[PDB]
């Protein structure tokens, strides 16, 4: 049976020691030719590999050309943000922006961002670098906290990143992950890819793809995007709700199978309605996995327990009555 | 990025099996 | 209507704000003459007014005196642990000797600990100094955190400090607040205390200092104590489990008018058959406690709603069914 | 405010007090001129008038007429129905015809058929005649019982009735009935339907026309229809699957809307793919509906409670818990 | 493994099928020698054997001796109910002498008590003769069906009857009965008892003969007798709160072994504070019985289910957060 | 038939309006 | 009663094991 | 030490009613 953790604990501890020096080499990709952008990789990966579960985001500074491709990318994409935009991502900005200090000529830090996201949300972020698993990033996702990097995109290709780098996840991901139904959505994603077979694995984080980084949805009578790729991408913003791609109804087993492709453009699309119809439909899903067991978390101790026999879900329903009673000599007290 | 995501959890698993 | 805090963050900020260089004066008490402790005063004042929210817990070093009191205190108090003390004490201290670090010849740290104990039970402590208010104190127990100071008793009085510190706190309370079940009444108190007027801030904290400081309770088939300063006092270990001090059944009423004393011996108390008891009594105190309104912990945010107005029972009841469903599909896959 | 019963106690005095001696005409309908017709009308408004709630209900007996149409119809409908049929309704008679006696050549009774309902369905028949308003049908329909006529269609037309009748009930409604998600769907509906206003009244009323009475579903891949007058009518349940009618997705706001058609075939339908969807839907409309409070129903004692206050929310909420701690307890014996 | 009846339907069917022509002797108890008497005893058998499950209770026409012994009876006790009764009881004969008819010139019968008893509390009753077995009788309890007798104690004595007849019942348990929260502990009891094994049907078996045939319970500051037997006695009325017999706080196993006595007063007694005390204990006390299942019952249908699997844990649970949802939306439109 | 239901409860609760 | 009822259950029982 | 705490609260609370 695959080795899952059972809490943040283990997941530093064994994480961070298996795995040691492992660089990352992005030689074909465009730019990461110079020597200071290696330099900076390397920055990254020590704060990131040293860091240890618990203790404050260490604070990097940064030079000036990545705070005017900052400036450039969030005066552009502020301005196309009135239109592709969902509800949730529009006050998602607009309160950071006034808070988390977000703007063109203002590039904001990790350790200020981390604090607001759990203090709302309850949302950390864990400043890794370089290549990440499946398992571990699912296993993350479980916990409620998002693995991110500190260095941005190369220079070179200002509009768009051939990796993943800090202001896309916190441009198409930092909004989304700011929804509480959406922030639930997700951790029920890590919950059920906790344990997960090589082949479930794939499933699940197949799903993550074509409904996190791409994904659509209509409110308010009209259809918007909400996938972090989509969001991220300003020629995919205007590609992801133009009729040229293919746009099909959300689909867990479809999205699990559906074929993809790399460095181009998406044209299949998964739309939900709302947001719920894919929270149970995955749920669903999950209990259509097979697994030997469940999994719950428990926000008290941030902890993890496994679901195998009755004695465990008894153990978290005589809590879960407590509630009800409480909440039950609430309503008597009121009114 | 995904799709090399699942063959190298699949080969990297099938690996010691052979 | 009285002014409460709603979350951590106005918590610190306005606590920090409107108090400002309250300096403990303490001459009258046993010793506090020699210009050293005047100087850990001032520098646990220090650490504890310009401390954050969510930041580290600075280390504090420990000269001789200190780490020898503790050396005393931890070897006469741990051979005398094997009797008077609850099987959730027991274990504490076992587990936290083991990982904590608690030996006579090592005092540990705040860092360690607090994290030991969030990680488990979801606690964190603030180590707070001089004189703290009842609202304030009451409202922290309601976040499930703990104010603590970093400084310990006088040397002249090891046997008995006549002001709380770090060693009373750590034996008498930090044992029962790793009891799950004791962690939630504690929180339950907290959320009464929460809004409650002056003379209803004075009743509910009656009950803190007859229960928590003092406690007993029938387990096993034997009466053991578990009030911190029952097992915090050598002398008045023995008192409170000998008759000759008053003892009386565990009530909410008779505790909050009961006649008090200070400097000296207890001679009342109440007892408790099981924790639970005290639980439900205490939240069926809190509902004949008139109060416009309610109150709920979000442990995902770790913030406080107010709950007037059934639309907000409602948001805390959808959370609560959406667990249900996911538990009952977790059922149907085991098995 | 429009006034409602709150049992069935009152549900047969008022009702068999206010209303008194309305004989049916029905003369300008096909047959109706025959004496021995309206002998059987006045028979059954005396056996249904004078009947008390709790008492057995009477046998009548069938002469030829009655009974041959019955084995017409029977055979004609029994042969039809292994297609156009939904699953449950399949079972239904299967079980009906092996217990309840459903054949052809034996023509089942009331009092046999009302047991078998109640006992396993908990559904119980009232023989009612002549004209039924909309809020006393919607109130019956509430306390989970239908109303039902002991006469049958007029021989001069076998294949279909003007107005509807025993054999019309049995067949199109009393399969559907014996559904357990669809018995609890009927029953939503019946407490929605109390305490609605005029319009109000008719707005759930035309639901039911356009949902019980005609329904269409999708279930093992392909679509069925559930209606009672789809599965009652022979010509109408080929031509209710047929393309020709307009079918469209199920729409509560739609049917209640949608204009309608007397004395003659349906060419407007509206298809579920799960009854549970039908539910919610409801649900969520009658709560959208506007009420000064709510309605509850008590298996325990077969009453209905408003639901005005939270003190009576918290009543039914403290059985509610007590049921999750006995199957708590349960859960820990069993395993 | 002992055999039980799933439902109603076999709980008539096998036990009177198996059980038949069974009459009772009593010869050698005071009186039962007249003729009558003997007639009597043959009309109740009968009348009770030949009772199907749903019927009507046929009526039963009084002579003269039984109707004196009731008025006597009826004055006596009626006067005496205004001391060692319980609140519950007193408002019991209340609605019912204004209701039921309950007076000693009048005395009611069975088919118009037991609709009202039903209709209220949900309670139905068998008239039931001859000698009853554990099983069965626990069976029958905890579908909450209560069985009686239709003859009355014989007029030798008055004052006492040696066995159990028609007022001993009608006084002693219907008033308790009509208890709602008494009503549901009584239930609970026969679902334990359902598959106890034969000490297990002994040990359930003790605590009804001690606790409601004999109780005792403080209220309103009061000590008062909630005991069928306690109420049915006028000699142990008085017997029961003297201070002569032995008092003890009710306790299960206590009661399971505590030596009883037949054709006596009774000197041990059990109190409860309160019923729900002795309710949430026997459920504790029933899941330490060990079983290889669980029960539950189903008001919809007046059904028992066996709990032995998770499926249909889940089941029952799917009902039960379906409560929630529509109380849920109910909360919403209230308010 | 609910058609003339709906009719007949509505001119019968204006009925007595005016 | 319930004494009576204990037994003659306990001896029903117990008559056809032996 | 609850009993100054609470007088304490008490006078201070009373303090700016007169
Ligand atoms: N494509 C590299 C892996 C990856 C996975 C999820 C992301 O949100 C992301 O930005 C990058
Ligand atoms: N007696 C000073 C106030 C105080 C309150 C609670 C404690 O646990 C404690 O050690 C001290
Ligand atoms: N159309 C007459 C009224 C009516 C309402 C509901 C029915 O199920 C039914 O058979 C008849
Ligand atoms: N003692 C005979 C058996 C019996 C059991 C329970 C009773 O309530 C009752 O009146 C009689
Ligand atoms: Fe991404
Ligand atoms: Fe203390
Ligand atoms: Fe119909
Ligand atoms: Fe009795």
């Amino acid at each position: 049976v695959p080795w899952f953790p059972r809490k943040v604990s283990e997941l530093d501890k064994c994480h961070h020691l298996v795995t040691k020096f492992d660089p990352d080499l992005d030689l074909d990709h465009p730019g990461f030719s110079d020597q200071v952008y290696r330099q900076r990789r390397k920055l990254i990966a020590e704060i990131a590999f040293q860091y240890r579960h618990g203790d404050p985001i260490p604070r990097v500074e940064y030079t000036a050309e990545e705070i005017a491709t900052w400036k450039e990318v969030y005066t552009t994409l502020k301005g196309l943000y009135a239109t592709h935009a969902c509800g949730e991502h529009l006050e998602a900005f607009a309160l950071l922006e006034r808070f988390s200090g977000y703007r063109e000529d203002n590039i904001p830090q990790l350790e200020d961002v981390s604090r607001f996201l759990k203090e709302r949300t309850g949302f950390q972020l864990r400043p890794v670098a370089g290549l990440l698993s499946a398992r571990d990033f699912l296993a993350s996702l479980a916990f409620r906290v998002f693995q991110c990097t500190q260095y941005i995109r190369h220079a070179s290709s200002p509009m768009h990143s051939p990796e993943p780098d800090c202001c896309h996840e916190l441009l198409g991901h930092v909004p989304m992950l700011a929804d509480r139904t959406f922030a639930q959505f997700s951790q029920d994603i890590g919950l059920a890819s906790l344990g997960a077979s090589d082949e479930e694995i794939e499933k699940l984080s197949t799903l993550y793809w074509f409904t996190v980084e791409f994904g659509l949805c209509k409110q308010n009578g009209e259809v918007k995007a909400y996938g972090a790729g989509l969001l991220s991408s300003y020629g995919e913003l205007l590609h992801c709700l133009s009729e040229e791609p293919e746009i099909r109804a959300f689909d867990p087993e479809a999205a699990a199978v559906q074929p993809y492709q790399d460095q181009t453009y998406q044209s299949v699309y998964f739309v939900s309605e709302s947001f719920s119809d894919a929270k149970d439909k995955l749920r669903s899903y999950a209990s259509r996995i097979q697994r030997p067991f469940s999994v719950k978390f428990d926000p008290y101790t941030l902890a993890i327990d496994v679901l195998d026999s009755p004695q465990a879900v008894r153990r978290s329903l005589e809590g879960v009555q407590d509630e009800l009673d409480t909440l039950a000599h609430a309503l008597s007290a009121i009114g | 990025s995904l799709i090399e995501d699942a063959r190298k959890e699949r080969e990297a698993a099938v690996a010691a099996a052979a």
